[PDB]
């Protein structure tokens, strides 16, 4: 119903890794680093991070950093920028980034930037604005953002801004919500949010509609970053999100009545935290983390 | 004990059942997965019709994590693999899980070591797109391969045409396939370098598609990209006339299929291109 009970949601996440599907998580092992960060960030949002095994995750992350500094999605996989971000985000939640070699991660990210300011995913040089965001975000959490040429980085992302006001992966590519989420987040960290038309882009996001909660989170989070979030109906969306829930098992699916996964479960929980939920910690739209974590003492 | 040795023989056997499947039939349209909970005694999990081969579901439940783990043993330098072994394990892993990035990276290391033929990955990736037309890594890897083939020649122009056909099919299996169109754009920018001859042929070849595939904002962006490039390549072809024809072509589609907002915004952008030349 209209119940916003999260106790059965936290139980779902913690008991999701107990299901004996030795084959199923074997195919998704190329995402398990992000998959872990996913499940972890909402347990922290619900204040149930303690129901997840921290020690076994810290060991897993340290075993995923390679000699080049990069971090894999899992042990034995090739290091990528995507799962370098996820790993750093996790270690930030646990107040322990010194688990891994901080300098080498910076060194690895720095050596992925091109002369046009763009960033590559791995050593094989795939160009995308997602990697531009993954780079700046990782360095931000490390406190080593000036380790790269920020100017050229900003220059390249702005060059991916299409006529729609939206952003693409590479210059000339179509405007997409996923790319907008990265680029808006990119400009947010680089303190260059004035470079984008808050009104034009806002009208784009609200008008655009369709994994659909990817799309849903990317729209919601961007609007929060933009500052023009109120241009969408809060209440009508909140109840719609509660419909994507699973009254039996728990978690969120992409659509009401579909299979639920930890991934879409986040932005179900994280989305509501952007809508103004009281029972859920204030989530950050950029880093997709609890705002409480983004403040340290030493 | 013996069980770990039995599965080693079984896996070695079934991967050759697929290898010899491509040998009995080079022309393989697609790759499927037939539902079969438990194995049949004298029956191989690899079933082959005239142009399509499928794999029984039980095989993947047992043997996929074996091939998966064996590749990780190679990456951790705990168990080395031969040349033919590496091109077999990656081939099987990517025929079922195209988003396995590490598996793609292995073939990259083989391609430029003279171990693996780059053309094979174009064929391999082509099969994966017939089942997973959205798969990012398949497109990402393909771009890497294409950069190794060129580094326009006749072979270069043949290569681009091949990429155009696999971008048309991948756009047909799913509407507004972002990764399939963004790859098509990438080809024109890097392999064609915005050659005006190809750009004109693309406008003429996507006319029929645009008529059928309305509400495809991704496909129409390709149209906008072709026009924007032709403008940038001229700083022979009546440049304003192309904008005249496009705004009229947009109107005829609105008159025929009204209510489509993506189609309306497309013409709105063509108007901007006309004011830019002013
Ligand atoms: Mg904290």
């Amino acid at each position: 119903p209209d119940t916003l009970l999260l106790e059965k949601h936290a139980d779902y996440i913690a008991s999701y890794g107990s299901k004996k599907d030795d084959y199923e998580y074997c195919m998704s092992e190329y995402l398990r680093m992000s998959g872990i960060y996913w499940g972890l960030t909402v347990m922290d949002l619900m204040g149930q991070l303690h129901r997840m095994n921290r020690e076994e995750i810290l060991a897993f992350i340290k075993s995923c950093q390679h000699e080049c500094g990069g971090i894999s999605a899992s042990i034995g996989h090739d290091p990528h920028l995507l799962y370098t971000l996820s790993a750093v985000q996790i270690l930030t939640l646990y107040d322990s980034i010194n688990v891994i070699d901080v300098n080498k991660v910076v060194e690895y990210v720095k050596g992925l930037q091109k002369e046009d300011g763009s960033f590559a995913g791995d050593i094989w040089g795939e160009i995308d604005t997602r990697f531009s965001f993954c780079a700046v975000a990782t360095l931000a959490l490390l406190g080593k953002l000036d380790a790269i040429n920020v100017e050229k980085a900003i220059e390249f992302v702005l060059s991916c801004m299409n006529f729609d006001g939206g952003f693409g992966c590479r210059p000339g590519s179509e405007s997409h919500a996923g790319q907008i989420y990265c680029c808006t987040g990119f400009l947010a960290i680089t303190s260059q949010l004035h470079q984008v038309n808050s009104d034009l882009l806002g009208w784009w996001l609200c008008e655009r509609q369709l994994p659909d909660v990817c799309y849903s989170w990317w729209v919601l989070a961007s609007l929060k970053i933009i500052g023009r979030l109120h241009w969408i109906d809060r209440e009508k969306l909140r109840n719609f999100i509660l419909a994507c829930q699973d009254e039996e098992t728990g978690g969120f699916a992409d659509r009401p009545g579909d299979m639920v996964d930890p991934f879409h479960t986040l932005f179900g929980i994280a989305g509501l935290s952007l809508l103004g939920e009281e029972q859920i910690k204030p989530v950050n739209p950029v880093f997709c983390m609890p705002e409480e974590v983004l403040q340290r003492v030493n | 004990a013996e069980t770990s040795e039995e599965v080693a023989v079984l896996v070695q056997r079934v991967v050759k059942d697929i290898t010899n499947a491509f040998r009995r039939n080079p022309h393989i349209d697609e790759i499927g997965l037939i539902p079969c909970p438990e194995a049949r005694y004298n029956r191989s999990p690899i079933v082959l019709v005239e142009n399509k081969l499928g794999v029984e579901s039980w095989c993947v439940k047992f043997l996929l994590p074996y091939v998966h783990n064996k590749l990780l043993l190679y990456r951790t330098r705990k168990q080395w693999l031969n040349r033919d072994e590496l091109i077999d394990v990656t081939c099987t892993l990517l025929l079922l899980n195209p988003d396995f990035t590490t598996a793609w990276n292995v073939r990259k290391e083989l391609i430029l070591s003279g171990t693996l033929n780059p053309i094979k990955d174009l064929h391999l990736g082509k099969l994966a797109l017939t089942k997973f037309p959205k798969s990012p890594e398949t497109w990402i890897h393909r771009r890497w391969v294409l950069q190794q083939l060129i580094q326009p020649t006749e072979r270069a122009q043949r290569l681009i045409q091949e990429e155009m056909e696999v971008c048309g099919e991948a756009a047909g299996r799913y509407p507004s396939n972002y990764n399939a169109w963004s790859h098509r754009i990438w080809v024109l920018q890097h392999l064609a370098k915005l050659d005006v001859k190809i750009l004109l042929d693309e406008l003429s070849s996507t006319k029929h598609w645009a008529s059928m595939h309305v509400s495809d904002h991704s496909g129409f962006h390709y149209r906008q990209f072709l026009l924007k490039s032709l403008i940038s390549q001229t700083v022979r072809i009546n440049l304003p006339h192309l904008l005249e024809e496009e705004v009229e072509f947009s109107t005829d589609l609105i008159d025929s299929y009204p209510g489509h907002e993506t189609l309306w915004c497309h013409r709105r952008h063509i108007f901007y291109l006309q004011h830019h030349l002013n």
